[PDB]
RNA sequence: GGAGGGGAGUGAAAGAGUACCUGAAACCGUGCGCUUACAAUCCGUCAGAGCCCUCGACGUGUCGUGGGGUGAUGGCGUGCCU
């Protein structure tokens, strides 16, 4: 069995005990989360039905505070002279699945 | 106090030169072709970022369309069916699905084909 | 008791001197005088 | 690891590339038939070679004591020495420039089973 | 005509590696007992002790 | 033949040998790993099969909140300065 959550607003495709990173989370390392659910699949029956989705969650629970890779910008237009150089390091949360 | 330019300048060309590793001909060795290089290294890169959220999401529209007609549907019809049927799930696990796991595919084509209309062209 | 090390100026009193012709970042390339011209070059007197 | 010797022949009155012209020929062969192809190959560059691959045959014999039946040339190449530059009057006053160049000749023989 | 451009590294070092020497084939020859190699074009001038042979 | 070098020594060090403190870049080699002879390439960037190396866990090879090198193949892409 597998299911589909929504988080940070994307979507996950999980099951028991899969690792995911997802978008920051304001939740201490160790604790527990439940998180919704865009669609269930156990075994060959789909739950797909809002209802059926709104009365189940994924409860996951908080690895560690992660950072994404080093992105280096650097805005360039020729015959201008104008550079812009800049960089960003996307904050991350690593989720483990306990069950669904 | 006589300054001289050696360390400061040798600081940003050792960067510059490491970043520009694994390139062809002079633009690996010279430091000029190379902070060229970069330049246009770095604008691809962040032009690509952008671009690369359309390119994934047309190969998930292509692996979608392809289960669906496997099914006897098309695209359109089927997000249009998924659309009213009030199911969320985006494009990138639709085509998981299609891939992965035929059977929820079918379904999922099932519950669309429910919900479509009788008469898809009415004016309704 | 104040040393000599605990001497600082008053607030706002120093200010950085801008030198221009250091690159695109602050004034490169120009230092603040536009295309050419004679006030490109020399200057142009008051009267 | 097989024992080994080395020689070395400095600044070498002869550019590189003439020298790797010929030392690309004696790659990885035996010291024997390395000297006879050099003795028999029409450069005025084999001289040098063959002498470096002879001293360095003769000290891997001598100062290690290995045999020379075994001996193979394992590495070798030539590097750049210092160049000398002078000047050729030309045509209408003008000066060109001409350089005298040397060379380095490294050599490591080793002993290998039969 | 003068070159308009300079030559890369590749063109370069593929059109100078066509700059080579062919190594003569030798074949054995026996004088004054020892046995050593000659070129098959002086066989004849080694068996009738022409050759210097150091 | 010399030049030069290999042992042996002096030296704390010869990666201090009167071409000698430190020894960068351009430029020229040697060895190893990947790749390249049906292919129209501002030479990179985003996806990316395969091969090699490496860090952990469990067996005997197979994954992982892994990291690296090279990259067949597809999309995009008209060098810098005045």
């Amino acid at each position: 069995t597998y299911a589909i959550v929504k988080t940070g607003g994307k979507q996950y495709k999980v099951a028991a005990g899969d690792v995911v990173k997802v978008e920051k989370l304001d939740s201490e390392p160790g604790a527990s989360v439940s998180l919704p659910v865009a669609l269930v699949v156990d075994g060959a029956n789909v739950t797909s039905k809002a209802d059926d989705l709104a009365k189940v969650a994924v409860t996951a629970e908080v690895l560690e505070h992660t950072k994404g890779p080093k992105i280096r910008i650097h805005k360039f237009k020729n015959k201008t002279g104008y550079h812009k150089r800049q960089g960003h390091r996307q904050q991350l949360t690593v989720l483990k699945v306990t069950g669904i | 106090a006589r300054v001289k330019r050696a360390l400061n300048a040798q600081k940003k060309r050792r960067t510059v030169l490491k970043a520009s590793k694994g390139y062809r001909g002079q633009r690996s060795r010279l430091y000029r072709k190379a902070k060229e290089q970069q330049l246009h290294s770095l604008t691809y890169a962040y032009r690509d970022r952008r671009a690369r959220k359309g390119e994934f999401r047309k190969l998930w529209i292509s692996r979608i369309n392809a289960a669906a007609r496997a099914n006897d549907i098309t695209y359109n019809r089927l997000i249009q069916g998924l659309k009213a049927a009030g199911v969320e799930v985006d494009r990138k696990n639709l085509a998981e699905l299609a891939v992965s796991d035929p059977a929820a595919f079918t379904a999922l084509v099932d519950v669309a084909r429910a919900a479509l209309p009788e008469d898809v062209n009415a004016p309704s | 008791v104040i040393k000599l090390h605990d001497l600082k100026p008053a607030p706002g009193e120093k200010k950085a001197k801008t030198r221009v012709g250091r690159g695109e970042g602050s004034k490169g390339k120009t230092a603040g005088r536009g295309t050419k011209g004679t006030k490109a070059r020399k200057n142009v007197p008051v009267m | 690891e097989f024992p080994s010797a080395t020689a070395k022949a400095r600044y070498v009155r002869v550019s590189a590339t003439k020298a790797r012209r010929v030392i690309d020929l004696v790659r990885g062969k035996s010291v024997e038939e390395a000297l006879d192809i050099l003795r028999w190959a029409p450069q005025a560059a084999s001289e040098p070679v063959a002498k470096v691959i002879a001293s360095a045959a003769a000290n891997a014999q001598n100062n290690e004591g290995l045999d020379p039946s075994t001996l193979v040339v394992a590495t070798v190449y030539a590097d750049e020495g210092p160049t000398a530059k002078r000047i050729r009057p030309r045509a209408q006053g003008r000066a060109f420039r001409i350089r005298k160049r040397t060379s380095h000749i490294t050599v490591i023989v080793e002993s290998r089973p039969p | 005509a003068v070159p308009k451009r300079r030559m890369s590294r590749a063109n370069t070092r593929s059109r100078r590696a066509q700059w080579k020497a062919e190594a003569p084939g030798l074949v054995t020859v026996s004088v004054a007992g020892q046995q050593r190699k000659v070129p098959r074009r002086l066989l004849k001038a080694a068996r009738l002790g022409l050759v210097d042979l150091d």
